[PDB]
C-alpha cells in the first residue's frame, strides 16, 4: 500500500511567497497565510476561494484555527498576533508583547488558550478572551521555529534554531524536558504525534526525526528530501495509510511510511520550496504551498 | 520572516 495522490487544485491569489496552510477541524475549511500580510480562505473540497482577511502590517508566516473552527490566530513580522472571526473577517484581539516577528502560532483544544514563538527567542501563552498574555517563557537562545499543544494541551513542544526541542508543562510553564543530541543543528520544526507520545522535529540537515521525548530516544527518521534552508512544515498523516509528509526545497511533497521510513510518494507540480503542508482531519487530501516563484497553493488527493 | 532564509 502506497499513496496515490494526484492533483485536484491550484489555488491562485497570494502576491508573495505562501507560508502557511492549515485544515479547518471540521475539514470544510483551507486557511493559508502569506508574505502578502494576508490570510485567504479556501473551500477545501472544490478549491474555491472565499474571502481575504486583512489587518496585519506586515507578513504572516503562521496561521492556525480554533477547535470549533470559528476562530484563527496568525503570527506576523509586525510583532503581534491577531485573533479574527472567520465568519466576519473581523480581528478580534491584537496580541501584543514580543519583541521581534513571531513565527508560529496554535490554539489548544480547549481554544482558551494561544502559544506563541518569536524570534525575540520566547514562547507566549496567551488568554484567548482578553488577548492578555498569561506567561512568558525564556524558552530558547535562537529564534523559535515551531510550538505546538499535545492532544489535550497539557503540554507545549518548542523547537529553536538553538537545536534545541523543550517540553513545556502548560499549565505552570514549566520546562520538563530539554532534547539534545551530540550534535546541535537549527530545529526547524516540531510537533506532538497525534496521540502525545512522540515528536516529530525537522533539523536544518535534511533529516526528520521521530522522538520519544519522555525517554530521549529517537525512533525513526525520515531522509531523501531537501532542508537546509527553511522552516517547512511536516505532518502525520492518520486518514488513511499512516504516512509522515513534509515539503522540500526541491519542490516536492514528500511522503514517507512511518513505520518503514520509505518515500512512498513524490508529489511534483510546484515550480518553488513547498514551505507548508497540511493533511485534511477526516480524507486523503494533502494542502501544500510554495514560495516566491510559485505563490500557490495545491490541494491533491488519495485513496489511501 | 518563514519565507526567507
Amino acid at each position: 500500500v502506497k499513496p496515490n495522490y494526484a492533483l485536484k487544485f491550484t489555488l491562485a491569489g497570494h502576491t508573495k511567497a505562501v507560508s502557511s496552510v492549515k485544515f479547518s477541524p471540521n475539514g470544510e475549511w483551507l486557511a493559508s497565510s502569506s508574505a502578502d500580510k494576508l490570510i485567504k480562505i479556501w473551500g477545501a473540497y472544490d478549491g474555491k476561494f472565499e474571502k481575504t482577511i486583512s489587518g496585519h502590517k506586515l507578513g504572516i508566516s503562521d496561521v492556525a484555527w480554533s477547535s470549533d473552527s470559528n476562530l484563527l490566530v496568525s503570527a506576523s513580522d509586525d510583532k503581534t498576533l491577531k485573533i479574527w472571526d472567520v465568519s466576519s473577517g473581523k480581528c478580534l484581539k491584537t496580541l501584543k508583547g514580543h519583541s521581534n516577528y513571531v513565527f508560529c502560532c496554535n490554539f489548544n483544544p480547549q481554544s482558551n488558550l494561544i502559544v506563541s514563538g518569536s524570534f525575540d527567542e520566547s514562547v507566549r501563552i496567551w488568554d484567548v478572551k482578553t488577548g492578555k498574555c498569561l506567561k512568558t517563557l525564556p524558552a530558547h537562545s535562537d529564534p523559535v521555529s515551531a510550538v505546538h499543544f499535545n492532544r489535550d494541551g497539557s503540554l507545549i513542544v518548542s523547537s529553536s534554531y538553538d537545536g534545541l526541542c523543550r517540553i513545556w508543562d502548560t499549565a505552570s510553564g514549566q520546562c520538563l524536558k530539554t532534547l539534545i543530541d551530540d550534535d546541535n543543528p537549527p530545529v526547524s520544526f516540531v510537533k506532538f504525534s497525534p496521540n502525545g507520545k512522540y515528536i516529530l522535529a525537522a533539523t536544518l540537515d535534511n533529516t526528520l526525526k521521530l522522538w520519544d521525548y519522555s525517554k530521549g530516544k529517537c525512533l525513526k527518521t525520515y531522509t531523501g528530501h531537501k532542508n537546509e534552508k527553511y522552516c517547512i512544515f511536516a505532518n502525520f498523516s492518520v486518514t488513511g495509510g499512516k504516512w509522515i509528509v513534509s515539503g522540500s526545497e526541491d519542490n516536492l511533497v514528500y511522503i514517507w511510511n512511518l513505520q518503514t521510513k520509505e518515500i512512498v510518494q513524490k508529489l511534483q507540480g510546484h515550480t518553488d520550496v513547498v514551505i507548508s503542508t497540511a493533511c485534511h482531519p477526516t480524507e486523503n487530501i494533502i494542502a501544500s504551498a510554495a514560495l516566491e516563484n510559485d505563490k500557490t497553493i495545491k490541494l491533491w488527493k488519495s485513496d489511501c | 520572516a518563514r519565507t526567507k532564509q
